[PDB]
RNA sequence: CGCAAGACGGACCAGAGCGAAAGCAUUUGCCAAGAAUGUUUUCAUUAAUCAAGAACGAAAGUCGGAGGUUCGAAGACGAUCAGAUACCGUCGUAGUUCCGACCAUAAACGAUGCCGACUGGCGAUGCGGCGGCGUUAUUCCCAUGACCCGCCGGGCAGCUUCCGGGAAACCAAAGUCUUUGGGUUCCGGGGGGAGUAUGGUUGCAAAGCUGAAACUUAAAGGAAUUGACGGAAGGGCACCACC
């Protein structure tokens, strides 16, 4: 029968929600079914950090970070491999895997 | 080419306006005000193949020329403004963002500051592709 | 244009800031030399000049950027005037995060002079002293008080006190800090900033009032 | 390009890449700067401590 | 999609019969 | 439940901390109180959940305040139950 | 993070005083005396403490002049007393 | 390469060390000739293996105790740790006092000696 | 750098809240409405479920006006393909938006009627009330704020097991059922033929509701298990595989 109990990711007690668009399938899904991945990176990225930081005109100047909120859908998540197939008794976790 | 009459201990600061993402890279060095400007070079001018316009080395080769004409004039330092496409689009840098910096810095030019600027809506008009979106 | 040597036909300049700034040497620009079809000054006025606060005020802070417009030119020195302040993106982004309630309000306000301003502020809820709870959400009734009291403070201090004294209160942020303590009883709150101000209208040039700033 | 011929030496080998294992990731020390290091892709069989002949150090490796 | 099409081909066909009978009288 | 527990005779407040209509006998959770502050030198009697402003005949003209349950008194002691 | 060159505390302190606020201008001064900046007497720690005790006596805060001097003697311990 | 030892070696290697612990050296050749006399190994190549593993085990048995097999002197030191440890002979240090709410239990059970009082602050993690 | 037009409310925004359902996120004010909790107030059986009948009811569509940025059925092109009226790229009408009338349908799904009683454990979260060793706000001090701990209601949910049930998947309800009866409404009878035929009714239109038979056939369908297969995912291996 059902392969879920939530049948989404959450729609409990609520009749409807506003949908939201995938970033790379250009698709349309619910907000509370979409894979929500927030991202932190440095602007310059860490390979060329030494070559840049020395060439600063100043001294004490931490670098900015890059803040982006990404919403992926069901298909464009599996294909970019931020998620994968899991076992029958191993789908019952809600827990993110540690870094 | 005539620069200002002092730059010996100080620097003159331009703004670099690096453009990001796919099928294109611009580097467009301007005034502090940005009202007037100097040379403007693309990765479609360095490399012609219609498919390497977003490549790392095409962005590096661009800035490797632009940074010469800066110092030729008297512009020695650069504040940096970024631009990803945005406007309910990808809103994420291309490959040729990291690239041009590494090349232009080591060519000899100074870096003063760096920041993110991207046009991000507070929710605006519907995105091209339809309900089902692109597939294949 | 495509005139021969078009960066050897340009004329360098300097750009001077008000006396309130410790370092007044903003930087340098260039326009084309005078022709009778369009003169230097007409292509040099009405610009905007983004300048940082930790760069115009040596030195430390890394934001609170100010916009400055050239209203007058004087013999290779371009004098500036306030136009409105803005804030960086990354700072504004980093403070916004899950399990907080964001609080916002604005007002349209007039100065003692003819300047008119439209200030935008922000507050964030505090992740409290020794929560074991994983939320910091607040009631809706409580929020509408905090917004009311964030307008009350920011009108009192800007309706009185002329254009320059406004700027003087915003550079150390005395404005924002005053709100943080005044709202503390009804919810503690950490953070107050004024993310934008937009100079909407402004009065006549007024050369006498102008040169006061560059005195 | 207009850079003169550079010489840089291996410090460590990382692992093999490419779609048949034909490329080799390697870390190399610049041989004039001892705190500078770049990652490269090198075709031929290498050991460690041997010297290469780079035509540029603008190029940098990131994937297969 | 399949069932939704089988219901559609028979809809247009039913409409045609109506027209054809209305035409006959 | 230990599945053998007594229900004839309950504990004084460890089985009378329950909701008032889930007890064996229904009791109120309210009480009266004999007051007599100074603002109004008279022995007034007032219900705990006031529901309305109680007036004073002295210098004052307010004694209570109806909130969402019990009632916030004032700067006048005056307290008793008595008995119930 | 916070500060650097702990000498910026004076600037803020000075900036708030031009508005007429000695309650927070001081706070900024105290936020430094007690912090990672315990590098026992940098040359700028004297002008910080001189301004700090002027405002303590300009508003009347002994229990702050105690914490201020208590931090100062420490960093200025088996080092320099002339300060 | 390869040549990971099979179970037929590891089974008999343990046995041969348990019952002929004394005969062992730590040299290859001596431990070979012993295995040749205390047992017969029907091959020659097999003999050269079982000796080498018997040698490799005997290195580790002269350190802490192995968990696959037993010898006598380890069961001695086992017994010596498991009949008295030098840490205590006293129970536990003879006098230990407790804080209130334990004292209230003892009050209602006819005990009234050897106590201290500290009334530590509220509350959990706070 | 300035101006105009139309559209739209990001991040914050959550197995969170409110609504009968459909649904509902910028500020401030006004207009009427409602749940829960508190109460030693009032009335005194005034109730439960429902043919007839009635209100609301996504999106698309129809009629008459306003508007038309953006996206975009239709349509015209460019590629890909043996073919390609498609997936992909460019352009683009109706429509998308607002005002006034129609239309009554959806996987309108928890695929699970409504009301009542009884029967395990545990930790949370939203709202009200009550009890408390303390930190914390301010005016210096029990106004009522924030954080901590416990208790009592009703609400969205979760975890746990030889409660019990089920064909199993699973479910503190789908439990208290051959030891069968708390109250009541609606509805089902192998698979096709067929939501077709036909007559009635409603609608401007599109269609909606109501709804057969002749004839045909021994399987259709559900859950679960073992294999094989996958232009599914993760490991490992071969010069009859590659480099």
């Amino acid at each position: 029968t059902k392969k879920r109990r939530n049948n989404g990711r959450a729609k409990k007690g609520r009749g409807h929600v506003q949908p939201i668009r995938c970033t790379n399938c250009a698709c349309c899904v619910p907000k509370d079914k979409a894979i929500k991945k927030f991202v932190i990176r440095n602007i310059v990225e860490a390979a060329a950090v030494r070559d840049i930081s020395e060439v600063s005109v100043f001294d004490a100047y931490v670098l900015p970070k890059l803040y982006v909120k990404l919403h992926y859908c069901v298909s464009c998540a599996i294909h970019s491999k931020v998620v994968r197939n899991r076992s029958r008794e191993a789908r019952k976790d809600r827990t993110p895997p540690p870094r | 080419s005539l620069g200002p009459q002092v730059a010996e201990g100080e620097n003159v600061f331009g703004v670099c306006h690096i453009f990001a993402s796919f099928n294109d890279t611009f580097v467009h060095v301007t005034d502090l005000s940005g009202k007037e400007t100097i040379c403007r070079v693309t990765g479609g001018m360095k490399v012609k193949a219609d498919r390497d316009e977003s490549s790392p080395y095409a962005a590096m080769l661009a800035a490797q020329d632009v940074a010469q004409r800066c110092k030729e004039l008297g512009i020695t330092a650069l504040h940096i403004k970024l631009r990803a496409t945005g406007g309910n689009r990808t809103k994420t840098p291309g490959p040729g963002a990291q690239s041009a910096l590494r090349a232009l810095a080591r060519s000899g030019m100074k870096i003063g500051r760096i920041e993110d600027v991207t046009p991000i809506p507070s929710d605006s008009t519907r995105r091209k592709g339809g309900r089902r979106g692109r597939r294949l | 244009k495509k005139v021969v040597d078009p960066f050897s036909k340009k004329d360098w300049y300097d750009v001077k800031a008000p006396a309130m700034f410790n370092i007044r040497n903003i930087g340098k620009t260039l326009v084309t030399r005078t022709q009778g079809t369009k003169i230097a000054s007409d292509g040099l006025k009405g610009r905007v000049f983004e300048v940082s606060l930790a760069d115009l005020q040596n030195d430390e802070v890394a934001f609170r950027k100010f916009k400055l417009i050239t209203e007058d030119v004087q013999g290779k020195n371009c004098l500036t005037n306030f136009h409105g302040m803005d804030l960086t993106r990354d700072k504004m982004c980093s403070m916004v995060k899950k399990w907080q309630t964001m609080i916002e309000a604005h007002v349209d306000v007039k100065t003692t002079d003819g300047y008119l301003l439209h200030l935008f502020c922000v507050g964030f809820t505090k992740k409290c002293n020794n929560q074991i709870r994983k939320t910091s959400y607040a009631q809706h009734q409580q929020v509408r008080q905090i917004r009311k009291k964030m307008m009350e403070i920011m009108t009192r201090e800007v309706q009185t006190n002329d254009l320059k004294e406004v700027v003087n209160k915003l550079i150390p942020d005395s404005i924002g800090k005053d709100i943080e303590k005044a709202c503390q009883s009804i919810y503690p709150l950490h953070d107050v900033f004024v993310r934008k101000v937009k100079m909407l209208k402004k009065p006549k040039f007024e050369l006498g009032k102008l040169m006061e700033l560059h005195g | 390009r207009v850079q003169p011929i550079k010489l840089a030496r291996v410090t460590k080998v990382l692992g093999r890449t490419g779609s048949q294992g034909q490329c080799t990731q390697v870390r190399v020390e610049f041989m004039d700067d001892t705190s500078r290091s770049i990652i490269r892709n090198v075709k031929g069989p290498v050991r460690e401590g041997d010297v290469l002949t780079l035509l540029e150090s603008e190029r940098e490796a990131r994937r297969l | 999609m399949r069932a939704k099409w089988r219901k559609k081909r028979m809809r247009r066909l039913k409409r045609k019969r109506r027209k054809m009978r209305q035409r006959s009288k | 439940m230990p599945l053998a527990k007594d229900l004839l005779h309950p504990s004084p407040e460890e089985e009378k901390r329950k909701h008032k209509k889930k007890r064996l006998v229904q009791s109120p959770n309210s009480y009266f109180m004999d007051v007599k502050c100074p603002g109004c030198y008279k022995i007034t009697t007032v219900f705990s959940h006031a529901q309305t402003v109680v007036l004073c005949v002295g210098c004052s003209t307010v004694l209570c305040q109806p909130t969402g349950g019990k009632a916030r008194l004032t700067e006048g002691c005056s307290f008793r139950r008595k008995q119930h | 993070a916070y500060f650097q060159r702990p000498e910026n505390a004076l600037k803020r302190a000075n900036e708030f005083l031009e508005v007429g606020k000695k309650q927070p201008a001081l706070d900024v001064l105290y936020d430094v005396m007690k912090s990672k900046k315990h590098r026992t007497w940098q040359k700028i720690h004297e002008p910080i403490m001189l301004k700090y005790l002027e405002l303590c006596v300009d508003l009347r805060k002994s229990h702050l002049a105690k914490e201020g001097l208590y931090q100062y003697k420490n960093i200025c311990q088996q080092v320099n007393i002339k300060s | 390469m390869g040549r990971v030892r099979t179970k037929t070696v590891k089974k008999a290697a343990r046995v041969i060390i348990e019952k002929y612990y004394t005969r062992l050296g730590n040299d290859f050749h001596t431990n070979k000739r012993v295995c040749e006399e205390i047992a017969i190994i029907p091959s020659k190549k097999l003999r050269n293996k079982i000796a080498g593993y018997v040698t490799h085990l005997m290195k580790r048995i002269q350190r802490g105790p192995v968990r696959g097999i037993s010898i006598k002197l380890q069961e001695e030191e086992r017994e010596r740790r498991d009949n008295y440890v030098p840490e205590v002979s006293a129970l536990d240090q003879e006098i230990i006092e407790v804080d209130p709410d334990t004292k209230e239990m003892l009050k209602l059970l006819d005990f009234g000696s050897l106590s201290n009082l500290q009334v530590t602050q509220p509350t959990v993690g706070m």
